[PDB]
């Protein structure tokens, strides 16, 4: 399919091509415009590695979590949402609460952090 | 029990604006400057992909537009400035072998110019236009633009020759294409298609008609922001070109002038032969039948019974009254009135140029350059394939809607061309709930 | 339009300093001018003793009177004066005291102010000296 | 003997054209200005030809100079009686920083 | 509490804290080119942490373990007045000098580790 | 039973430098340059922190001073350079309407300019001071930076307000906000805060007195490397602004002389009425409360029971010797002996003369001048003075008194008033620390 | 031994220097060709770890991967690999095969990521 | 059965070009802008391990042809350019105690120069060369470059020594050098080592002479591209230096003439003693043993019982047949013919050189730069490391081999000091077998 071929495609069926969308993320004016749009990409890649590392899914593409789903964020069913919609409809459908979960899986890490530190040091 | 599920380069895109670099296949634009294009481009068509575009808020346009006004600006420094030459000129008229058509069109200017040795001066003559030279206050004339600022002499091995140029996205982004037929420009493209670079570009600068462009799918197209509103223009976009040849009769002659030390003014000679107007041929029925498929097209909009009428431009300076061609070197003028001449109910076309050396293309004061003449008799052959109409207000008046030809806006050249395309940024992260619970 | 007028002394005894005084009337001590001394003696040709400035207190003298010849400048009066140390026999000239322009002007709007464009306009009434007993 | 070589004297009719030359070297002619003056017996020199081509105030058409390089001369047309006189040819000399007079051509 | 905010906290609750500041690490127009070279050298900052981590075993991991034992040598003192009574300055400022020695025991612990674990593995 | 753990974020700081970058809300700054800066400045309170601070060995300072003289001569740049002005000038005396203050000041010039043909000269005539022509021995004058350098005219569509800026650092760097009251310029801080970027700092530029600048929070503070030096210049700070009114009445004309293609000389026109020269008014009461505020601190730095006496400037330069101002495109130089004019034991103001001077060469660099062009109307530059640069002179051993003068000779100076509560330090998020966490196989 | 130090000497004695190599990974004339190549530098080593990331090799310096390595990239016994060729040697030979390498084994991480996902949610 | 393992950070480098900054322990190059380098350079050498080197294509010769270039047209910038010299001028001989061998090469010229002020003119005098020096009337001079470009006149506060820079590969690159004797340039090294700086490489400009440059390790080397190819340069290599001693006996005086406002042109004044013509002095008896040595080695790769024979230039421009190169800041152009006049089978040698100002550096047509004159007199120690030959053919090569001085361009005498050194990309990514089975 290519890069970003899977747009239109259902959430299931685009999950499988996560590795081709994740490796096409990487005069003297002319040199500057370049080198400005260069580490601009370089630092969206790291703020996201940065943002993946922090939530305990560094180098996973499919890292699922333990923060529990709110049913305020969407009432709607699983089975009508992996091989029904899209992933453009579903980022139109919680653009508001994706701070909020983004903002929660900080203290969930945090928290599964100190319990194991504090596991690991009582044994 | 449902728990979210963080996952990475999800294929979501989010409109955005960024700094395209440029890519290509001696040149004003900079060919060196672009990384080399590549020769196999991706299209991914994109199946169930319905995304919203917009060629009057889209920033490429914009920022093509500042890439080419830098790419002229960085173009004209290398090379002679000409400011030795705003001096007195004892001006007459040359009266060998002209037509009565070019009578007082071409002026025979004699003046001291410096030379190489700065205490000797250097008396010299040259043939300038009416349009370039201004009477100081009959035989003293001022070169044009002289008080505004200092024209810069065009570098004689940089061509104007218009390359096709490559816009391509950086990392993290992506060029939206809309493959669907019939598109006017707004409104959602229910095909969809991403490429990493853009198709060629020719960034020809023209006025009230478009040159060497893409023709259209399989008909006229009518694009304006409103089309009820008349002070927007309306981009009109041809299914078949228009062949139009351009050429100027005169046998210009060139001579080097030096200046000063390694600065050189090439001067125009005596002319060889006779002396003619510079003229282009357009064919009158290849020019009726588009101009009857613009208004089969227009009626589909103004709605039926409407008396389509075509009128010359209404006034303003040489640069939005005539149409601007550059094509070898030389900068043309052309009286369009013969081609927008038509009422319209329910063998080829001569068009009069003028030759103007100093110019202001880009509209600016303070920046101009002196197009230096080249030899022998030049030949423009191109093909029409758009025009930029306006219409003019009224009440409901009449049924009768006057179109005319405008400008006043170079970015509308090239919105014919960028209009297909659309910058998004590429958004990796998404979260989904499904049945995980990390084990710890 | 500008007169210069000269006195000193008729008869001056061998070995000593002989000075001369002129004097500017109708015009200034001031300008592109060069406010030299020539004398002449009898049955030999002009020749130059030395110069100031107007403009400045520079002075330059001729290489026949080597450390023997002073002239000053007084502008507060408008005078200039030429001292001769240790007088011989030989400096038995009619003196004048003349004003030579330095300005010139070219064909384009350049002007110069030196030497090179030298020239005496206006020389004095001349007052002769005698080196004897 | 000395700089500004000029001829010690000239005789020459009435009516007809005589001249006056004078050669010096680099520093003297070649990029100075000559003057040329004229001094009767009794009375103080006045300035006739300054700048090479220029005509002093109140001096008649008949006297003209020229320069040419190392040499300068003096070109008095219509020679008339009361042209007995003293010329000068004077200009400034870079090398030693001074004016120097000529020898005297007495006409 | 935001940024630095537990500076003068105590180490044991200042552990609690820090997620924020690691969210928090990452002439033609004279800004404009300072502002590049400063972005340049905050990415090259963060990569070399970020490296020296990830050659240590702790890649991801805020808070880690490790198989260096703790020499008597480095201090004297033990977790009772180190998590409860000292901060992380005074701290930095005792151990600055044996900063080089555990960070190169720490980095050749991982060989040791890899190896170990590629034997263990490779008999499985 | 210890193994080193490794920690990632924990709050380390260390003291170091970098290149900060600007944030603005065109000026010769280039404010338009410097990024946004939020709405919403966070400023997070450390407790328990005592950072040590140092105005002298500051490193935002000389960044600063870098900066701002690069902006000011990339400002310059697109400007009309000056160059066909130094010709012979015929100046005379303008003696119309002059007072005895004013006689001799201002000289009317006349000479030959260029046009816009290369072929042809134009007969133009201009008002300058005095103090930005010399003769050349009616009399022929020249303009002071003729023999020295060429320099560029100040464009007038560029404005030389002094907006303020904010300095913020880059990511992973702080800026440690001292908030502590009555602390000097070196010494520990107990109350240190953090904050994003700096506060709103005007790069206001004057010798001998502080305009537009931060007040102090309690009362006066004296600021010196150590008293004990004379050669180290001493930083005085207010506590209550007094308000200073400088002046011209002269009202001048502008006038355009198109000296080339594109090009044009604003010169100085007729003027209009009376011409007066140029004065500063400071209140009497307040200056006098002001200086014994002064005195006061002075005193309890250098022992009770000393005589302070203030003393004017004692020599050199015009712009060391004379307060420098800058507001609405005329620059000025007032004498300020009247101000420090006094001495202490145990609707009234003060006018101080001023003067006006076009080519100017505030950097105190020999080579690259400026010159700043008329502007119409009467300037009215209403502003409050915030502090003081003093110099203490020898003395010998006689302690029972000492002489205060104003000092100057470095623009640096006057930015250390403002960035004494800013550092800039390098965050370690790596730690080590033994806990009883070790790993498994 | 330094940098480099194991290049020539053959493998499994040059595994335990990967440390020593992973570490010097990371208007003039000077100025911006210093900074052009610090980009570029700063570049190349995300591209790498981008790749590792992708992998499922993310911070491990030897990372084991569950592909077949079949004797059609090359015929020699595992012997004479780590005991008697070198890494350069190595290049050289499997250079024709490295790029179809490195697409099986994302796509072996990939289907590693979704039978993980899964196992979880049935369990 | 074995699966496939990922290694990172393994020992594999392919040959690759790079940005190499600068290292260096006012000036021309631009010393102060490179990074400091380090106190202790580390050098690895590498075991068991041979790698090709190629002195012909590298690119670090390219790139520092480049980096010198671009740093001596940005160190002309900031000081005066000499536009206004361009003026008649009246010239003359000094024949002021000349030498017969110094008759016409040094001249009194004289001419009008502007001042402080823009409408006041003076005449001022200066003395130039008869090298820079070119008449425009058939007594009246001229420049050479006043019909070919305006010179600029270099900064005096900037010296002209060619201290040494070293030049550093980025991260991921390594810089190979080889510790091998005996290598020729081209072909394997069996003895290399890691270095991430190479050591110092003095700009040093010379033509037909390397000058300031190393010395070889053993015997004489002699690289070339070709032995059998006439048309490639033949590279000689040291292994003892060669002293030269040059000098300017004349004295001059510098003083400062005001060009214009804020600028001021630097002029030979006068001479305060003897004129005599610069020389450089070579003692025959080590250039002997040096040409020996030479002609050995030469032998050994055109084989024995030839005759071998050194003659001077053939012909061209003065930069190409002297020996050009910077003593002190002034620059010489020697004649050589002296050294390079033998034949070989089975006291000092006083070279006659000459000074000029105008110059046109890197050969290029455009760009000049006038040189200053230094007051005192002006002596200079170098040590002569290398030559750069030229062969020619004949009929079935007649027993007899003639070599003649190359005055190539730059590229050639910086690669006699890059010859040990390239640039190679490191890949840490490797993937190897190994019975190891990744966990589910
Ligand atoms: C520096 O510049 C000086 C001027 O600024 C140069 O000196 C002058 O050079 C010019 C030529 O450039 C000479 O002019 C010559 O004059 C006569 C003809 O002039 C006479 O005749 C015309 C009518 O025919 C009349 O109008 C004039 O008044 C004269 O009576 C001929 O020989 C030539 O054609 C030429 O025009 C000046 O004579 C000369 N001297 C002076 C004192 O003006 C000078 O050469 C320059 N110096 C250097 C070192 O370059
Ligand atoms: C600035 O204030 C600090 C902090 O008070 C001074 O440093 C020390 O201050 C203590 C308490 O006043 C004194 O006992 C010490 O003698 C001070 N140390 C030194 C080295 O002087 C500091 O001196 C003050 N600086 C000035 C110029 O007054
Ligand atoms: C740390 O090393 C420094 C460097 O000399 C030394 O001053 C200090 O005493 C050492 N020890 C401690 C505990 O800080
Ligand atoms: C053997 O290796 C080749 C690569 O040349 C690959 O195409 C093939 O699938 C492999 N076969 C097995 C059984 O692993």
């Amino acid at each position: 399919l290519g890069f970003l071929g899977a747009a239109g495609s259902t959430m299931g069926a685009a999950s499988m091509t996560l590795t081709v969308q994740a490796r096409n993320l990487l005069l003297t004016v002319w040199g500057i415009k370049q080198l400005q749009a260069r580490v601009l990409a370089v630092e969206r890649y790291l703020r996201d590695q940065q943002l993946l590392g922090i939530w305990g899914c560094s180098g996973k593409l499919i890292c699922c979590t333990n923060v529990p789903w709110n049913s305020s964020w969407s009432n709607r069913n699983l089975s009508e949402i992996w091989d029904n919609m899209t992933w453009l409809q579903w980022d139109k459908e919680i653009s508001n609460y994706t701070q909020i979960i983004y903002g929660l899986l900080e203290e969930s890490q945090n928290q599964q952090e100190k319990n194991e530190q504090d596991l690991l040091a009582l044994d | 029990n449902l728990w979210v599920t963080v996952y990475y380069g999800v294929p979501v895109w989010k409109d955005a604006e960024t700094t395209l670099f440029c890519a290509s296949d001696h040149n004003v634009w900079a060919t060196h400057a672009c990384v080399p294009t590549d020769p196999n481009p991706q299209e991914i068509h994109l199946e169930n992909v319905t995304e919203e575009f917009n060629m009057w808020k889209n920033n490429m346009v914009e920022q093509m537009h500042t890439d080419i006004i830098s790419l002229w600006d960085q173009s004209l420094k290398p090379c002679v400035k000409l400011t030795p030459l705003c001096v007195t000129l004892q001006c007459t008229n040359v009266t060998n072998n002209i037509t009565d058509d070019m009578r007082g069109e071409l002026k025979n200017c004699s003046f001291n110019m410096t030379t190489e040795l700065r205490d000797k001066k250097q008396k010299v003559y040259s043939l300038f236009y009416r349009l370039d030279v201004v009477q100081i206050n009959n035989k003293e004339y001022r070169l044009i633009n002289c008080n505004t600022s200092a024209c810069t002499q065009a570098c004689p091995k940089v061509s104007f020759e218009p390359i096709p140029i490559h816009y391509c996205a950086p990392a993290g982004f992506a060029i939206l294409k809309c493959k669907d037929k019939k598109f006017n420009g707004t409104g959602p493209c229910p095909s969809v298609s991403t490429v990493q670079c853009t198709h060629g570009i020719k960034p020809v600068v023209s006025t009230q008609l478009l040159l060497n462009g893409s023709l259209a799918e399989e008909e006229v197209m009518i694009r304006s922001e409103n089309i009820t509103n008349n002070a927007k223009n309306i981009l009109v976009q041809f299914n078949t070109p228009v062949q139009i040849n351009c050429t100027r009769p005169n046998n210009n002659t060139r001579k080097s002038i030096r200046i000063g030390p390694g600065q050189a003014f090439y001067a125009t000679g005596d002319i060889i032969g006779d002396i003619r107007q510079a003229h282009c041929n357009v064919s009158k029925a290849t020019w009726n039948e588009t101009l009857g498929k613009v208004v089969k097209q227009l009626r589909k909009h103004f709605g039926n019974n409407t008396i389509i009428r075509f009128a010359n431009s209404s006034g303003g300076d040489l640069e939005v009254t005539t149409h601007s061609f550059n094509c070898g070197g030389e900068f043309f003028y052309c009286n369009t009135s013969g081609l927008f001449n038509s009422t319209w109910i329910s063998d080829s076309i001569t068009l009069p140029c003028r030759i103007k050396q100093i110019i202001n293309m880009w509209q600016r004061i303070g920046q101009c350059m002196y197009a230096p003449p080249i030899q022998g008799v030049i030949r423009c052959v191109s093909n029409i394939t758009g025009l930029i109409l306006t219409r003019d207000g009224g009440s409901t008046n009449s049924t009768t809607e006057t179109f005319r030809p405008g400008g006043g806006d170079m970015r509308d050249n090239w919105r014919s061309e960028l209009y297909k395309y659309k910058v998004v940024k590429i958004e990796p992260l998404g979260v989904a709930p499904t049945r995980c619970k990390r084990r710890v | 339009q500008v007169q210069l007028q000269q006195w000193g002394e008729g008869l001056v005894k061998p070995s000593e300093t002989l000075s001369l005084s002129c004097a500017v009337y109708g015009g200034s001590i001031s300008g592109h001018y060069y406010w030299s001394w020539i004398r002449q003696a009898p049955g030999k040709g002009l020749e130059w003793i030395g110069k100031i400035d107007a403009n400045s207190a520079s002075t330059n003298y001729n290489p026949s009177f080597k450390n023997r010849v002073s002239i000053s400048k007084d502008t507060s009066k408008k005078q200039f004066y030429l001292n001769l140390h240790s007088v011989t026999a030989a400096d038995t000239a009619v003196y004048y005291c003349a004003r030579g322009s330095i300005y010139y002007e070219d064909d384009d709007g350049y002007y110069y102010s030196e030497a090179t464009y030298l020239h005496l306009h206006l020389w004095g009434q001349g007052v002769v000296v005698t080196v004897s007993s | 003997q000395s700089v500004l070589t000029q001829p010690p004297s000239a005789s020459e009719a009435a009516r007809k054209r005589v001249s006056i030359s004078c050669s010096g070297s680099f520093s003297n002619i070649g990029t100075n200005s000559v003057s040329w003056y004229q001094h009767l017996p009794g009375t103080a020199p006045k300035l006739l030809i300054y700048h090479n081509g220029q005509r002093a105030s109140g001096v008649s058409d008949r006297f003209s100079g020229s320069k040419s390089g190392t040499s300068a001369s003096l070109a008095i047309s219509a020679l008339q009686t009361e042209d007995e006189a003293d010329y000068y040819c004077a200009t400034w000399d870079d090398m030693l920083n001074g004016y120097f007079f000529g020898a005297g051509t007495r006409l």
